[PDB]
């Protein structure tokens, strides 16, 4: 039997946030934990939930898995409807990409001895930005099989070669001592609507009128700001008439652009005043004494 | 196609020496079946038997299945033709070949399984391996 | 047993298969047995079986047999891997609600199961909502699950 | 009070939903209760993690209920080892509304946190409001003479995220969230939501007054006291002083919009000039 | 087809061939789309006579590629 | 060929509506 590149690691919405929260809190320590879930078939590894391991002490590296902590948490999670086996482990790489070092390879061999399809997921909480999390799932290449002249896994599809390996990972042993498993995310309608509540302002704020003394003062200041910008904007028009096309951008570097700031001031004021007017007009009928 | 089989085996060989991976290996086998589809000519597979043996797991499934593409329209004898290529029973890694033979057989009788349906229906019924059920 | 799927009765934990509302004279131990002894209930014909497996196991079909006197089941609700109080069975979502017909409940009838929903079954509970002849109590036979281990 | 605002992080909401979906499986569909973990910053709570606790109650009797408090201590120590700065700040339950027995449960939780904050986290996706309702237990001293009783006082709740928490949330909401809408469109959508929220709350008060009118619920005399204050605060927009000031203010903002629109047209014509110069220059050389 | 009918095996073969993205063995379905380009002469006996059709164009405009 | 030109133009017009609908839709998602 040979592993397939079509294999996918499915991380739930809950499991993704816990690794990011634990990984960011533990910066720069390679804070590790266990990934609970279920090996659905030979091509799916589901990560329903994860739980973080304590740090035994100081040191930016992956510590050994504490069997008592693992046994006690697994035993207690079964009491709250979490009877899912450990399908691997996760650890954080705070800013230097997602790969496995020498210590991580030994840590993964411990899991592969118990479960042959265990997955080592690496999360980069520092390099992860909004809408794009730097995550990767790795499983070791047996040196005996690859040295003899066999590919670590068979290729029966395109699914395993859609993501181009990074140079940082290829430097640190990717496709030599471990291989990457494509990661998909299990998101349901309920969990998506729940997260949409983030930064959702209260209904009071929509009808709340900004302080009129400060609104006039802000209108006062910004209109005065455009007074100088308009004076500078006239100079920019004459200057750019007699400017070589190589200086259309170089000469704009380090010097403030009157046109650009004029648009920002116009955009801010027109959003500010229209909302203040519209909200005020709405409140005159909604909150009416008659 | 048999009589007018003006295939160019120099093109296939020039890419056989450029095969270094399993993906490039299975590509040539699918390529081989394409240039010889309906020509009933497995000359490339006959003269490169030790090279074809490098295929493992589903590449064996694809390689055995390539026979049906080559022998498409060979209604005259296909059960004996496939059994000639494939022994009845084999222990090591024969599920991919046995399953591939069944799906090669359907490739021979594509849209024309007048009487091979009963054979494929029996083998799928008396099938234990998941791979053989896949080819069947 | 159907070809390719074994009788899973030896696989289950006999010590660990509990029953709810079971008359003492005929109990769960006599239920799993192939012989004539049954599993009758005391409080009502309504009865709740709980079956915990030793290893992960798939259930392809079941033989939940009962005597044709009318005490055999006519409504079986199957629940998989619950984290069951005779009120949940009244209002819940069974994995595959099954109306065990007279052919299904005799000594030879087997009941097909939705093999899709029965794949990872570490513990299964079968509930008898109603019997065939509207009697006070029910009776069972060698209730065995036919399938294969997850492995 | 002791709590000014409760900030509930998206991890808790996902954890609470997962708690409900794994206990409220084929077993049942009751409310599930867990334990809230977070820190304290000035007077705003920072609920940031939670773990489930075994819990059950009787559908009929409210005084019969069980909470595995030993399980509470064992997992708290489990969580304290990973993150010591995250202490118990209260409990949660997914019940769509409060229950009669929460005041008893809070007393059990009050041992582990004296200022325990109960946050009701509705798993159902309510359309207009936040899923979180944060309550704290207070001793209501009635003036009618009725003896002082323990009650829940509402605390304003907000959903905020950590930097890495918000990174993952934006990843999960990458496709669903539409960020193309400008600020001005968003603010008007806030006003529509504000109108919808007010109408719903006005409907709730009207529904309560309907029950009181028909005798379904008793006359409270604290809600009615508050209701007179609400109707008294209703401003008179027909006053001459107010209308003139409103016109005085509206015209003050209009001239600023007019000036900004006037500048916008000039800048837009400057862009059109550059485009036509670029287009003419490109075709001259080609 | 030559008449204009939607050739069912050709349509089916191409789509399942495009599923080689998910399953490489599915690439053999393109054999269904391979329609031979021929003119078959027959008699009243449904046999093939020695008939030599004439192509009124240059031999090189439609011919097999020159082997390497 | 007079009917064919009229019908060919009708399909070409209808295709233009399809193309102009998808371009506006793509512009909305390209901004996203
Ligand atoms: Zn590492």
């Amino acid at each position: 039997p040979a592993v397939d590149t079509a294999e996918q690691v499915y991380i739930s919405s809950l499991a993704l946030l816990k690794m990011l929260k634990h990984g960011r809190a533990g910066v720069p320590m390679e804070v590790m934990g266990l990934m609970l879930g279920e090996f659905v078939d030979d091509y799916t590894v589901r990560v329903i939930d994860v739980f973080a391991m304590p740090q035994s002490g100081t040191g930016v590296s992956v510590e050994a898995v504490d069997p008592v902590f693992q046994a006690k948490m697994l035993d207690m999670l079964k009491q709250t409807g979490r009877p899912e086996m450990v399908v691997g482990w996760y650890h954080s790489h705070p800013g230097f990409g997602c790969w496995l070092s020498g210590v991580d390879i030994n840590t993964q061999q411990s899991f592969e001895a118990l479960s042959e399809r265990a997955v080592a997921v690496v999360v980069d909480p520092i390099q992860s930005v909004k809408g794009k999390v730097v995550i990767d799932a790795f499983r070791l290449i047996n040196a005996n099989m690859m040295v003899l002249g066999h590919e670590p896994r068979q290729t029966t599809s395109n699914l395993g070669h859609l993501n181009k390996p990074s140079i940082q990972a290829l430097i640190h042993g990717l496709n030599r001592h471990y291989y990457s498993i494509t990661i998909n995310y299990r998101k349901n309608e309920l969990e998506q609507k729940m997260l949409l509540n983030l930064h959702k302002k209260s209904w009071m704020e929509g009808l709340t009128l900004q302080d009129y003394s400060e609104h006039c003062k802000h209108n006062e200041s910004v209109v005065k700001e455009m007074l100088e910008l308009a004076k500078n904007y006239n100079k920019a028009v004459e200057e750019e008439d007699k400017m070589t096309p190589e200086q259309l951008a170089i000469k704009n570097v380090g010097k403030q652009d009157p046109k650009r700031h004029l648009e920002e001031h116009v955009d801010v004021l027109m959003t500010s005043n229209i909302v203040q007017c519209l909200a005020a007009m709405l409140d005159t009928v909604v909150f009416k004494l008659i | 196609l048999i009589r007018n089989n003006n295939t160019d085996l120099m093109i296939l060989k020039n890419t056989k020496d450029a095969v270094r991976n399993s993906v490039c290996h299975t590509a040539t086998v699918i390529a081989n079946s394409f240039m010889h589809c309906g020509t009933t000519s497995d000359q490339f597979l006959r003269d490169n038997l030790e090279w074809l043996a490098r295929a493992t797991n589903w590449a064996k499934f694809t390689a055995t299945a390539s026979l049906g593409v080559i022998h498409k329209g060979h209604e005259k004898e296909a059960l004996q033709l496939m059994a000639t290529y494939l022994p009845k029973d084999t222990s090591p890694g024969s599920a991919y070949q046995e399953g591939g033979g069944l799906y090669a057989l359907g490739l021979i009788h594509a849209n024309h399984g007048g009487d091979i349906i009963d054979y494929l229906l029996n083998q799928l019924k008396n099938a234990s391996n998941d791979i053989v059920r896949h080819g069947g | 047993i159907p070809k390719g799927y074994m009788d899973l009765m030896p696989f289950i934990n006999k010590a660990g298969c509990e029953c709810l509302n079971e008359s003492d004279e005929h109990g769960f131990d006599n239920c799993l047995r192939k012989d004539t002894t049954f599993l009758e209930s005391d409080c009502d014909e309504q009865l709740l079986i709980t079956v915990a497996f030793n290893q992960p196991v798939k259930l392809y079909s079941m033989k939940f047999q009962g005597p044709d006197n009318g005490q055999g089941p006519k409504y079986v609700k199957i629940f998989i891997n619950l984290p069951m109080d005779f009120e949940e069975a009244e209002r819940s979502e069974p994995t595959q609600a099954l109306e065990l017909t007279e052919d299904d409940i005799k000594e030879d009838g087997i009941v097909p199961l939705r093999y899709v929903k029965f794949q990872n079954v570490n513990s299964v509970t079968i509930f008898v909502q109603s019997n065939q002849g509207e009697e006070e109590t029910t009776r069972i036979s060698y209730f065995t699950f036919i399938g294969t281990p997850v492995q | 009070l002791a709590v000014q605002k409760v900030v509930v992080h998206p991890l808790v909401l996902l954890s609470v939903v997962d708690h409900f979906n794994r206990i409220g499986k084929v077993g049942n569909q009751k409310r599930v209760v867990g334990v809230l973990l977070g820190s304290w910053q000035k007077k705003v709570l920072d609920v940031s993690n939670s773990f489930a606790v075994p819990f059950d109650e009787d559908d009929k009797d409210d005084s019969v209920w069980f909470l595995d408090h030993d399980y509470l201590e064992n997992m708290y120590g489990m969580f304290k080892k990973v993150n010591a700065r995250e202490r118990i700040v209260g409990w949660y339950h997914t019940g769509p509304k409060l229950h009669k027995n929460d005041i008893a449960i809070n007393e059990l939780m009050k041992r582990y946190c004296p200022n325990s904050v109960l946050v009701i986290i509705d798993v159902k996706p309510k359309d207009l409001g936040l899923p979180t309702e944060a309550y704290i237990s207070v001793e209501e001293v009635h003036d009618d003479g009725t003896p002082t009783s323990k009650t829940f006082e509402h605390v304003t709740s907000e959903i905020g995220a950590e930097e890495a928490e918000e990174v993952g949330v934006e990843h999960l909401l990458r496709d669903i969230k539409d960020t193309t809408v400008g600020t001005l469109s968003q603010r008007i959508t806030n006003q529509v939501h504000g109108l919808k929220g007010l109408n719903s709350k006005l409907l709730d008060i009207r529904s309560y007054l309907e029950k009181v009118a028909t005798g379904k619920l008793p006359i409270n005399h604290q809600i009615i006291y508050q209701l007179q204050d609400v109707f008294n605060l209703l401003p008179d927009v027909s006053l001459q002083e107010f209308v003139k000031a409103f016109y005085l203010k509206t015209n003050d903002q209009m001239v600023v919009v007019y000036l900004a629109s006037l500048i916008r047209s000039v800048v837009a014509l400057h862009n059109l000039i550059n485009n036509k110069i670029a287009n003419r220059d490109a075709e001259k050389k080609e | 087809s030559r008449t204009g009918h939607t050739h069912m095996p050709s349509v089916v073969g191409v789509l399942v061939f495009t599923q080689f993205w998910f399953w490489f063995p599915l690439s053999h379905f393109l054999s269904l789309a391979y329609t031979p380009t021929c003119v078959i002469g027959l008699n009243k006996d449904l046999k093939m006579p020695k008939v030599q059709y004439k192509s009124n164009c240059k031999p090189s405009t439609f011919a097999y590629p020159a082997p390497l | 060929d007079l009917y064919s030109r009229y019908k060919k133009l009708q399909q070409e017009l209808e295709f233009l509506e399809v193309q102009e609908e998808y371009i506006k839709d793509e512009q909305k998602n390209l901004k996203k």
